[PDB]
C-alpha cells in the first residue's frame, strides 16, 4: 500500500548516531560493543514509544540463521551484521522502524515506509532519535554537527532515499534527461525492472528538515510526471 | 603528527582506513577534515541542522562562555578590571553550571 502505491514503492529515512563517549566501531573494544548492545537491552528492550510501538530487540548471537535471512531479505539489517557477534537490532512490533546497532556507526536508526511518505517517515525517524537520546550521549560538535564513522555522512547523519517505479518516463526516452537534471539539483539516483532510488548527495551543510524537502518536491514531480506520460501510454 | 588521545589513530592512519576511530578524532584532526568535507559536501563545512535536546543546553552555555573569555581578553587590554572580575566569576559560574 502507501500513498502512491502505484509509482513510489517506499520511503527511507535512516539516522546514523554514535556514542559520545564510546570509540566508533572501528576501534572499539568487545566489552564496548557488547555493552552498548546491553544498555539498549535494558533500557529499550520491552519499552513503548507512543504511536509507534512496542521495541525488542534483535541480538545477532542468539538468532537463528534463517531469522537474519528474513531480517536481511526486509532490509532490517545489512549482510555484515549477520555474521557480527556483537550487533543487534530493535524493530518495532509494527517493522516499520528499526534501529541497528554496532554496525558501520553504534546506532543506525531505520523508517521504511511504504508509499510516499517521507515527512511522516522523518517524523518517526526524529521521536526514535528523541527517545534515544534521552538516555544516550550522542557524539556530538557544534561546528560539525553529528559525528559518524564515515565523513560522507557527517552533519545531520541523515540519509533520505525513495524508492520509484517510472515504467512509462523510461518509455518515453524522458528518463536520459531527467537523470542529469536530478543530480544537478543535489540528489543522487542510482538505477536498481523501472526501478530508481533517488536519495541526498550530501548530509553536512542543508538542514534536515531541507534535506526532505527537497527530495520530497522532486520526487512529487517525478510523480506527476509518469502520471502523465502513463496516460498516455 | 597528532594521534587521538581517545583511540589512538593518526592522521595518516585516518587517510588510509577512511573512517574515524572515536568522537574526539573531529577534535584533533579539525583542520584536515575541512578540505575533505569541503569536497564531500558541495564545498559545506559547517552543520546546519538538528542539536539534541538534552546536551543542547550544554552546547549554548559553552558558546556564551567563549564569547565572555573573550570579552574577558578585551576587558583586560582596556585595564577595566572591575568589570573583569565580574565577567571571570560568570564564567565560573557557567562552567560550574555544565558539570
Ligand atoms: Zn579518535
Amino acid at each position: 500500500k502507501g500513498p502512491e502505491s502505484d509509482i513510489v514503492l517506499s520511503s527511507r529515512i535512516r539516522l546514523a548516531r554514535n556514542f559520545e563517549h564510546i570509540r566508533f566501531p572501528t576501534r572499539y573494544s568487545n566489552e564496548e560493543a557488547s555493552s552498548i548492545i546491553q544498555q539498549f537491552e535494558d533500557q529499550f528492550s520491552e519499552q513503548e514509544i507512543p504511536g509507534i510501538g512496542k521495541f525488542v530487540l534483535i541480538r545477532m548471537n542468539d538468532a537463528q540463521p534463517l531469522e537474519k535471512r528474513v531480517l536481511v531479505e526486509k532490509h532490517l539489517i545489512s549482510p555484515n551484521l549477520t555474521e557480527s557477534p556483537f550487533g543487534g537490532c530493535l524493530l518495532s512490533e509494527n517493522e516499520e522502524v528499526s534501529v541497528m546497532l554496532n554496525e558501520e556507526d553504534h546506532i543506525r536508526i531505520q523508517c521504511l515506509f511504504p508509499g510516499f511518505q517521507l515527512l511522516e517517515a522523518m517524523k518517526a525517524a526524529n521521536q526514535v532519535d528523541d527517545w534515544i537520546e534521552e538516555k544516550v550521549d550522542y557524539a556530538f560538535n557544534e561546528q560539525r554537527g553529528y559525528l559518524t564513522s564515515c565523513p560522507t555522512n557527517v552533519g545531520t547523519g541523515l540519509r533520505a532515499s525513495v524508492m520509484m517505479h517510472l515504467p512509462a518516463l523510461v518509455l518515453t526516452r524522458q528518463i536520459n534527461r531527467i537523470i542529469p537534471a536530478i543530480n544537478q539539483l543535489g540528489l543522487v539516483v542510482r538505477g536498481i525492472g523501472n526501478i530508481f532510488q533517488i536519495s541526498n548527495q550530501i548530509t553536512l551543510g542543508k538542514s534536515e528538515q531541507d534535506i526532505v524537502e527537497d527530495l520530497n518536491s522532486v520526487a512529487a514531480q517525478l510523480i506527476e510526471q509518469e502520471r502523465s506520460a502513463r496516460e498516455a501510454i | 603528527i597528532s594521534a587521538c588521545p581517545k583511540c589512538g589513530m593518526t592522521f595518516q592512519q585516518f587517510r588510509k582506513i577512511g573512517r574515524f576511530g572515536c568522537s574526539e578524532c573531529y577534535k584533533t584532526f579539525h583542520s584536515n577534515i575541512t578540505p575533505i568535507l569541503r569536497k564531500v559536501h558541495s564545498g559545506n563545512t559547517v552543520h546546519a541542522g538538528k542539536i539534541p535536546k538534552r546536551i543542547g543546553g550544554n552546547l549554548h552555555v559553552r558558546r556564551q562562555i567563549d564569547m565572555l573569555k573573550k570579552e574577558l581578553e578585551s576587558l583586560i587590554h582596556q585595564e577595566e578590571f572591575e568589570n573583569a572580575a565580574h565577567v571571570r566569576d560568570q564564567i565560573r559560574l557557567l562552567e560550574q553550571s555544565l558539570k
